């Protein structure tokens, strides 16, 4: 079993911008878009955002998020309006903390900055929470899934399924 | 009667030693199954021909 | 270790929640430990960050 679902209502965060896009991820047409399940939040201005969630479903939930590594103070200021921005995401009893990191990288797809992606599993009747002051890409959508015992893996081929 | 076969044998970029361990694990089973399969067929084929000879002699 | 057997030692490093909690426990916004065993060096710089309450 595998279902995409909406996990976070992004409209409930104030004094901030959501659904931010970039030309490095165009539509099929062209232009600027972003990952469907991941919501880029900008202009936190140092303010702290709090979110809590409980998996009341009868299946574990897979959520994927991202942490923005800016290039310099100017780029950090433009995107978030503050030389801060740190996220702590807690799943069950694990704590994941992503402090602000500012550093140039080589330019790929017009980006000297980076967005690094992480993931976790929220078991049924378990909780997860997010505390962020910026530089975070939220797991707006997630997948409820049912594990199977026999693990297969990935088949690498160019062919189509017959 | 075999366990479920898997192709998940990938490790990250800084874990090449673990990938080599997986590579030589499959090499070990390849050598074990190949050698046992060869001598199984060789032994049984000789016994099968002897089986027919015994049946003919028994008539 | 002048004994004729190896010694197992276990230590811990405290990660405080905020500046106030760091000040109450240690009276300074510092506190870092370097423990060296043989030729290995283990350095644990001060880390201040909230975690979920357990
Ligand atoms: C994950 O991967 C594993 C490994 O592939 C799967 O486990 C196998 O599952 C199958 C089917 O469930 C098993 O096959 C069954 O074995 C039963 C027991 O067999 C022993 O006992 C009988 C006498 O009762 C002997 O005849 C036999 O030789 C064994 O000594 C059988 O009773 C089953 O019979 C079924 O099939 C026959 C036709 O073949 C029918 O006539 C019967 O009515 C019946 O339907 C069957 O043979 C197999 O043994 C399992 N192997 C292992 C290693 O676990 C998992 O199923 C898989 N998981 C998923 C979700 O797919
Ligand atoms: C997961 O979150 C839920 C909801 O916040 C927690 O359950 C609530 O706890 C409060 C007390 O703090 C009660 O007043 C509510 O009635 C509870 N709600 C439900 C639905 O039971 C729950 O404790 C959290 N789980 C963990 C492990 O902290």
């Amino acid at each position: 079993h595998f279902r995409k679902e909406k996990i976070i209502d992004m409209t409930r965060f104030s004094d901030v911008t959501t659904n931010n896009v970039d030309s490095a991820c165009p539509y099929d047409t062209n232009g600027a878009s972003f990952y469907r399940n991941l919501n880029w939040v900008q202009q936190n201005k140092g303010k702290q955002l709090i979110f809590h969630y409980q998996n009341s479903e009868n299946n574990p939930l897979l959520i994927i998020w991202g942490v923005h590594q800016t290039s310099n103070a100017a780029e950090q200021n433009t995107y978030y309006g503050s030389q801060t921005g740190s996220t702590t995401i807690t799943i069950g009893e694990e704590t994941n903390t992503y402090p602000l990191v500012i550093s140039e990288s080589s330019i790929l797809n017009g980006h000297s900055d980076r967005i690094n992606y992480f993931w976790g599993v929220v078991n049924p009747n378990q909780n997860f929470s997010i505390v962020s002051t910026g530089n975070f890409i939220w797991p707006e959508y997630g997948y409820f899934f049912q594990k199977t015992t026999n693990i297969s893996g990935i088949i690498k081929s160019s062919e189509k399924i017959s | 009667n075999t366990q479920f076969e898997s192709t998940a044998k990938e490790f990250n970029k800084i874990e090449m030693r673990i990938k080599h361990l997986s590579d030589r694990v499959d090499d070990g089973f390849l050598d074990v199954w190949s050698y046992n399969a060869e001598l199984l067929v060789l032994l049984e084929n000789e016994r099968t021909l002897d089986f027919h000879d015994a049946n003919v002699n028994n008539l």
